[PDB]
């Protein structure tokens, strides 16, 4: 499952990913055709442990950039079962949003 | 309170859940199934030999110990918890994860100190030891 | 295919099972956990013979006794592809039915 | 009357059940199946090239002879029969068994004294011994 | 898929079937029990080539002749991914059709 | 045109039809498909590592050279055709096909000299020789 | 038995169809209506004080009394009939009449000597004569 | 109600209706602007007297005859509650049907 | 609205009827035909006065009693928008009901 | 083509909508109706004895003579405009109107000299002029 | 909090409720009504000049005055209550009654010692005094 | 049937009507209880002048003004079937849309 979000500073794909049971060698970033790809596999772990939800298999995600993203500046972190890839804008603009605060 | 005796499951069981009670409510029209609040955690059950060490895991990507609570009541499990709110320039890291509590009805009253539970890689393991029996032994018949 | 009866001798799982193709071998009744449990596998017979139906498979059924049941008392008996499954009750106790009967 | 050739049924053939026929009536508005009174008694058909020695099996759990038919009218096979009714203390040993009729036409009229039936374990067997034919030599072509 | 159609010299099965990507080799038409019979397998071609709809399998094919057409005359062609069936009727007969054409 | 890198496609991309687009119009409420004359001829879409050399096969069986046309318009390629309309005496030897037209975005401009079709046994092919890059070379993370 | 007293039928009554009668089997899944047959012959019952001289009217259009039968059977009326076939040349002045039986649950038991049953203008008929009562008189309270 | 039949001899409207309780009086048949009209009104009649089934209004129907119709031979009858209007076809053509029958 | 009950002592119909907005002098209990007939019709009140719900008309029920009932000792009370009528039994007879209470 | 004659729509009539046309394809399954053109303009048609004067009004509120044209093409009547498009600052003074047309068969042949249209206060009106016919006289049956 | 204002309602006013929120979720799915706990006690609201000398009443047979409650909180009424329990031979004299609370926003802020609740023959009735105005003088256009 | 807009200098109800049929004398605008109304009944015309759509009757709207509108400044338009109310805005504030447009 994936998430698509926007920050001031970045999105194209401000995304996660609910990668739970895997490993960051088992995954991959990359920017193919100028597209983002997420790909990987998962393995098995602890017999000792559990896991209800989706099956084990492949998985691997494609998401079109902006032409004028920096697809160099593109990160990527994992932790606790998701990762969150971030990519930069050549541009920083918020989405202004005039809601009643002080 | 999940109970795997509780004839409203399918296994092979007596219920038959494709009987009465799924024929006479296959629509869900009624009551919510509160399946919105356990999809923020899927848990299994597994039960070992030694143990109800109780093979349930939690998934709970990005939570910590404090959100999490897991009692037991009436000598039965429970597993509650939200992730935090969203601080201002919070890296949400997810989907939203909010209010859930389950829980599970143990075969015997659970000895409270004999249950660890640990909080690893975003995953709850909860054990719980039973008692040594033999199980009651199964007689064979011939054909 | 299991239905649950009722006598007043007996019921917990006064059960049968639908078994055609049974060999009582390849049957097991039990009680584990203090709850009914009837197992086994279909095998094969002979390419003379037909079925129309269901397939081939293990399968397995678990019923909630009475904490209260005579588990030693229980008896299986398998004929023309069913299974029978009595537990005595504690109490013979018939559920009364007042129906106008002469 | 069960007759494999018909075009109602799918097979790879002419009719082709996904056609008119199944779009027109995809609902079952109208008349009743009898799927009720024919789940009594699943029964198969197989042809063996030495007969339709009817690879028709019958199960019919704790059926008596008396209780079942086999007929031959119009020279088309027929099936038929009910479990007896409950005694005071029957011991049920199932569910509703009741009332079925189940008819296949044979692809040839068979010799009523060539067909055998037996019932044992609950199963009707039913032989149907055919002609010998050569079968129409099935001709290859090349690409 | 095969269509059933109708012409005056000729139907029982004035068949197609929609056979892309077969070879004639692996193509049968038979008469037996008196019904036809069309079946045959699709095999594998050139990696180089498409194909977008079903899958490859066996596939097999039975039609209800008229007691009385010519079995003997049944002819089979394939062109271009379709087989082609004739039946010969016993008497050309062409279905009337009474449409105002001049 | 089809775009493979569209959002409203499921592969696993950011979209995700499963979202709100799947679950806001779930029934086809409003304009159609053109599913009827796309099945005229469907065609898939490979890419080679040396071109979109396209493995786009269509199907077209009994189609003549005349009747389906290859286009690049917007430096996108198109397909168009249909089979002849029946003579006086026509062996169908089909179901009816007629008027479809395709389109697919290449994800580069093509050059339209460098472009094959060819019409062999019903199925056209249409080759897109694609120029050479490294491909964004995919760096590796470790746990 | 068409029964007016019967806890079935909306009236103001104890019954009252909106309840789980109603509820439960709103739509008709199960047995037919007979609605089809009834049809044929639409017929209403009015009481008179002095009889159910049975204002049962029937319309059958073009109907011969032979075609038609008035029995009493458990002291219950019952109305049955069909119009004739066609005949080669038949005007059918009309849509499809046929096969149906209507059965009405007198309140008493009938003289049936005393019905009468007339048949003019495609209209049935039937009188049944009452016993004199004075009727339980109805108490009246005050506020 | 209203059925449309065909005979050789005639149709456009080999119309009936059901008009129970109609008086021939209450009933005009006509053609105006070359369609076929049914119209009337139903009355009252004995209290004594019982209907199911629609209640009472006026109603009236119109009918598109073929240009080539015999007008002036509409013929109209009513008889236990039917009116049959036949209209005479310009040429009595039955539709030939071929069914075997002996 | 008109609830159906049991008591030991009595049924028939033990009845209520929503009446709100009734006088007693607008309300009929009766025994027709020996079936029970609740009749009446609303009237109007002061205009300071609000109803959400139904409209006024005539309104008039009809229960089958048994023909064992006791139509003589039948009574019926109305307060608070409500009437109840109770019919006593012949025999007092509870349905008896074995629920586990001390 | 509006036609009145016309089996499709119910009046009293032969076809009775109700049958098989109605009972066929109660559900809109296939093409739109034009009910969204024709929402646009609702209009009506009266007939009067010296003329179908064509009481056709149409309501096209806020549209110019321009925008809207009366046409006869195979001597049917046709109505067609559409209000114009929004300016910079245009007062909307509405809703969505648009693109529409719509036609309606005459019973006879018009002149085209002879048929007048106006628009005033939102509203066209067009008159077509009839021939003097007798009218069919009526003849009357006696019971 | 019911309110004669908010645009949810369906008056002649700008919502519209035919518009997008009774199209977008013509189906209830989701949150139930609440038209079961109001469904007890039906209230109408009427304002008269002098006051919304609340022409609201509610009907509650059977209930003491002790089981209900008349509030005002934000200076918004409210009206709950529930009529008691069953004692153990109490006469139902009803069907079930239970738990509700409505509120309904006032159009301005209630003096609440001016404001009269009374119960009898079942009915509760409330009466808020409002502030004399002249009301908005309608101004009058001629055409 | 009435529209809701939104301009810069004004909304609450930049509203239409559809009244046609109607004059303005027919037609009231108010504000009351600070809620603009807007009521009316619509009359007959002409026996020459035809109507599709729905019938006659009085109709009557009623819309929640912002607190701080001007109600002294409202203002309706009648011309060809419809009424467009104007409340001018304490404060003109368009909706500010970013699009791109040269």
């Amino acid at each position: 499952r994936a998430p698509w979000d926007i920050k001031e500073e970045e999105h194209e794909i401000k995304m996660r990913f609910d990668m739970p049971g895997l490993s960051k060698e088992d995954v991959k970033i990359s920017v193919e055709d100028n597209v983002l790809v997420i790909k990987g596999e998962q393995k098995k772990e602890d017999s000792d442990d559990s896991w209800s939800g989706r099956s084990v298999s492949s998985y691997g995600t494609r998401l079109q950039l902006p032409d004028n993203c920096e697809k160099d500046k593109i990160k990527a972190e994992l932790k606790n079962g998701v990762l969150f890839i971030t990519i930069p804008k050549t541009k920083v603009e918020r989405k202004v949003i005039d809601v009643q605060i002080q | 309170l999940l109970d795997p005796l509780s004839p409203m499951r399918t296994m092979r069981q007596m219920l038959d859940t494709m009987d009465r009670m799924f024929e006479d409510t296959m629509p869900v029209s009624g009551r919510n199934r509160g399946g919105s609040g356990v999809s923020e955690i899927r848990a299994p059950w597994d039960i070992k030999e030694e143990e109800h060490e109780i093979k349930m895991r939690f998934d709970m990507p990005g939570l910590s110990k404090e959100d999490v609570k897991i009692s037991v009541e009436d000598n039965v499990l429970v597993i509650k918890g939200e992730q935090k709110k969203e601080d201002s320039d919070d890296s949400w890291s997810g989907r939203s994860v909010s209010s859930y509590g389950t829980r599970l009805q143990l075969p015997d009253n659970c000895e409270k100190d004999k249950i660890k539970a640990e909080l690893k890689n975003g995953v709850l393991f909860i054990t719980i030891p039973k008692t040594k029996v033999e199980r009651k032994v199964i007689d064979v018949q011939i054909q």
